[PDB]
RNA sequence: AACAUAAUUAAUUUCUACGUUUAUGGAGAUAAAAGCAUACUGAGUGUGCUUGGAAU
RNA sequence: AAAGGUUUGGUCCUGGCCUUAUAAUUAAUUAGAGGUAAAAUUACACAUGCAAACCUCCAUAGACCGGUGUAAAAUCCCUUAAACAUUUACUUAAAAUUUAAGGAGAGGGUAUCAAGCACAUUAAAAUAGCUUAAGACACCUUGCCUAGCCACACCCCCACGGGACUCAGCAGUGAUAAAUAUUAAGCAAUAAACGAAAGUUUGACUAAGUUAUACCUCUUAGGGUUGGUAAAUUUCGUGCCAGCCACCGCGGUCAUACGAU
């Protein structure tokens, strides 16, 4: 039974493992896309103060 | 008022809800958790709510909390054995998380009755002695049984110091 | 293969000096149940542990296990294992490294460095 | 008190008041108290017969058997106890004893024959 | 703790007394001297029970016998007067090894060793002799050893299994149904493995005390 | 300080002899504009500060 | 605590003290007997008697029971190992009882005791460490863990030795203190010791004696109080006197407060 239970503990850490990778995921392509036009703004505002 | 905040956590009746006993190979629990966060907010009320609760049932346990070492909150196990059983909380209800050491390394029902009932094996309610570890301290007590001299006096015939007169009497 | 008679068979702290020669000075806290109060507050004890590898810093966080035989008056202990090196944590749940609550090597790539 | 040599025992401890006694039936160290410290309790006897005359023997029969088999020894009023019960065979010094009594009652039975005998030619002279 | 502290002169004395008794050990014609007019032993005053006044008048000792022989009797069988009166069987001791008190001005005192052979049944390994210092010995004759030592064992007639007591049978019988064995036998002690010498029988001299070395 | 005798049943003796504590002027009864800190003298004044003084 | 009395010219706040409840001891006054429990000024000194024997010689026992609270923060609970001056069985395995080494945690006071001064590690014998405001060290006081356990046994912590040279066993005595049980009977019961046993011994104990210290059952009635708190004073004497008060207070001539009634 001890053993049984080590490996439910096992599997129920995979299960949220794989769940963290699919959030961060999302966030990386969110994160992309603000940081893609923050820098548009910088170059914008980079340009004009030189 | 009683000082602080969520007082009750501070009674003998809640310290006593806890239902977490660990097997007895559970020797350490560490609490890794951190302070700010969205994702780690059940392991805070783990901590603030369960922890009190879960040494209360553990006295020999070492319960030891670390804070803001890592991105995620997380409990692991040291066994006697040697094996460590690493648990993720995070996103984890302070309830779940309850629930879920309790079905790895808790003992069951059936067992912690088994023990209720060897403890209390040497207690006899026939047996006679203080009332600490006795129901009656003696058998003048009991009905239809002689009782106490002191409470009732006893027949004469059934004294010392009237048998004595009459042999010397003889 | 007789186990130790100490009731700390494993005991886990933070390495409070590493000045003695192959010894590792380390303080555990256990909580202790205030009987007035009814709150627990943190009892500390001092381990002096064998650090055969000189392997321990200030600060970080480790497992001892208990000798069988007491090495000395106090050195009743060995490092069984380092649980977290001062500053150079690495996160159980996923492996990759740390520094606080941050991820020094994000855990979607894959280095394998 | 920290003893030095000895057995366990089973014995009778005497409680209850003045001139009414009443016994517990203990194993113990034999070099502890009367009344002192002991081991387990195995029982009580009271030995005032009660409302419906009966002297009331408790007896913890399987404790008692436990610690028979682990060297405890007997007292000897504990062993007329048992001899009574059936659970022992009767002691030796129950059987020569009720011997005793019943030549002495024998005896008596016979002078008192002869007292009337004694009598009877009192009779005889009137 | 640490305000508890050696106490040397605690273990100067234990040592000390301790040499005292190695050197100044009494011996066996000391110990178990006597004074036949009043019968008290000089050591220690020690006053002999009254039972045994006759004996101590009229019989010997095993060491009186023993010195008067050579070899100090080495082979030759010694029974007692209390054996003697006991027991119709013969009881005997063949004697093997004797270790006189060469201290004591007649060689009466010391130990012995030998074989032992009670009520006709015979030790197969030789011991040391207990209560040498009686005056119950008496030696058998070299020409009387043949018949003395004839015996003819009678086939054994002490039971070998009684009943139980009643009570206890009850509840043997109880539990027989209980468990469903159904069976009219009728439980048995078994008395073979535990059958009790006799209370005269020699005991161990070699586990037995020593009297002190301190007169009184 | 702790050797040796013995040994065709086995034993014998040796197994020592310093320092540290307690004890033999002040404050309390029976009545027979101000202040704080500080300096000087004598409460007087000096310097700074507070309003728990005052001022339409 | 269900509270009450008591700072003031008055009100409110704060804050101590005291009262009302419960018990132990001693004391004043008072009291019949009976059943029961308890017995206690002092680790001051002790006249006298007794408290350990048994038993065919060897051994065993007198290492217990009983007594006192000397010492020491001394302990509790727990772990490990080994034994015993033991038992019972096997000629080897179950117990009781101890000992030693330890530690999850708990454990009196003073911080005007703030530093301790070798208190550490390594094991080629080097390193410079160890404990401490999370209370070390020092000093002071204290039996606690209560079916009971610990410590002591004339003193010198010990007891080879020395000396103030033995009742902290029962009962008694002197001194001391507010403090006051019999110089008693029996081993019939239970417990212990001894014996193979019939049995023997025991100031343990059992049954008594003594004592309103406590409870129970009866039966006589005594003790105190009477301004407020706080239940209850009628006439006289005294007149800031004599006295009374736990607190507040009373008495200097109409005293519900003192004294008698
Ligand atoms: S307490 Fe039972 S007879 Fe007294
Ligand atoms: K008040
Ligand atoms: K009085
Ligand atoms: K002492
Ligand atoms: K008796
Ligand atoms: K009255
Ligand atoms: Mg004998
Ligand atoms: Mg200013
Ligand atoms: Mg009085
Ligand atoms: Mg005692
Ligand atoms: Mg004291
Ligand atoms: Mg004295
Ligand atoms: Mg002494
Ligand atoms: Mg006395
Ligand atoms: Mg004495
Ligand atoms: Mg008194
Ligand atoms: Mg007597
Ligand atoms: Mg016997
Ligand atoms: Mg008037
Ligand atoms: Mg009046």
């Amino acid at each position: 039974e001890h053993r049984e239970l080590m490996a439910w503990n096992r599997d129920e850490n995979r299960r949220m493992q794989e769940l963290r990778i699919a959030r961060l995921q999302l966030e990386a392509q969110a994160q992309e896309v603000q940081k893609a036009e923050a820098q548009a703004q910088r170059a914008q505002e980079e340009q004009a103060w030189v | 008022p009683m000082k602080g905040r969520f007082p009750i956590r501070r009674t003998l009746q809640y310290l006593g809800r806890g239902d977490v006993v660990f097997k007895e190979s559970v020797k350490i629990m560490t609490v890794n958790y951190n302070t700010y966060g969205e994702l780690g907010e059940g392991a805070r009320k783990f901590v603030f709510f369960n922890i009190p609760q879960i040494q209360y049932k553990n006295p020999w346990v070492q319960i030891m909390m670390f804070k803001n070492m890592t991105p995620s909150p997380f409990l692991r196990f040291y066994l006697d054995s040697g094996e460590q059983v690493l648990v993720d909380v995070e996103t984890k209800s302070n309830k779940e998380i309850m629930e879920h050491i309790k079905k790895i390394l808790g003992k069951k029902e059936e067992t912690l009755r088994e023990e209720e009932l060897e403890k209390q094996q040497r207690f006899h309610p026939g047996n006679f002695g203080p009332r600490k570890y006795c129901l009656r301290e003696c058998m003048c007590e009991v009905e239809g049984q002689v009782p106490c001299p002191g409470l009732v006096p006893l027949p004469k015939e059934m004294t010392g110091k009237y048998k004595a007169a009459l042999k010397a009497s003889t | 293969i007789v186990r130790s008679s100490v009731h700390a068979k494993w005991v886990v702290g933070k390495v409070i000096g590493t000045a003695m020669i192959k010894t590792a000075k380390v303080r555990a806290t256990r909580l202790v149940l205030d009987p007035y109060l009814l709150k627990y507050f943190n009892k500390r004890k001092t381990y002096f542990a064998h650090d055969a590898l000189q392997q321990c810093s200030v600060g970080d966080i480790v497992l001892l296990r208990a000798l069988p035989v007491p090495r000395s008056k106090h050195v009743k202990h060995e490092l069984a294992e380092i649980i977290f090196k001062v500053g150079r944590v690495i996160d159980p749940v996923t492996g990759k490294p740390c520094a606080g609550t941050a991820y020094l090597e994000s855990p979607l790539s894959e280095p394998r460095e | 008190k920290a003893y030095h040599g000895g057995h366990l025992t089973i014995r009778l401890a005497l409680g209850g008041c003045t001139n009414r006694p009443f016994y517990r039936i203990v194993a113990a160290h034999n070099k502890c108290p009367r009344d002192g410290r002991f081991v387990e309790q195995l029982g009580s006897y009271d030995p005032l017969p009660n409302s419906h005359g009966e002297k009331l023997v408790a007896l913890n029969l399987d404790r008692i058997r436990h610690w028979i088999g682990c060297g405890a020894h007997l007292s000897k009023p504990m062993e007329k106890l048992l001899g009574l019960s059936g659970f022992f065979p009767l002691h030796p010094m129950m059987i020569t004893n009720a011997e005793r009594l019943r030549r002495r009652r024998a005896r008596e039975v016979l002078l008192a024959s002869q007292k009337a005998e004694s009598e009877a030619k009192e009779t005889e002279a009137s | 703790r640490k305000k508890v502290r050696p106490r040397l002169i605690a273990e100067l004395a234990r040592r000390v007394r301790a040499l005292r008794e190695q050197r100044n050990q009494p011996r066996d014609s000391q110990l178990y001297a006597l004074d036949y007019e009043t019968l008290t032993r000089p050591h220690s005053g020690r006053r002999l029970p009254v039972r045994a006044w006759a004996d101590v008048r009229r019989e010997s000792r095993l060491l009186q016998l023993l010195a008067r022989l050579p070899l100090f009797g080495l082979g030759r069988l010694v029974t007692r007067k209390s054996w003697l009166w006991q027991h119709d069987e013969p009881c005997y001791w063949r004697l093997t090894r004797v270790r006189p008190d060469y201290t004591a001005q007649n060689l009466d005192h010391g130990r012995a060793w030998g074989i032992l052979t009670f009520k006709g049944k015979s030790e197969d390994t030789a011991r040391e002799i207990e209560q040498v210092m009686y005056h119950d010995w008496r030696l058998v004759p070299k020409h009387e050893e043949e018949a003395f030592t004839a015996f003819t064992a009678k086939p054994e007639d002490r039971l070998n299994s009684v009943p139980y007591p009643p009570l206890l049978r009850a509840m043997i019988l109880a539990e027989r149904q209980k468990n469903g064995d159904t069976s009219v036998q009728e439980p048995l002690l078994n008395l073979e493995r535990t059958r009790m010498r006799p209370w005269d029988y020699p005991a161990k001299q070699e586990t037995k005390g020593r009297a002190k070395g301190t007169p009184v």
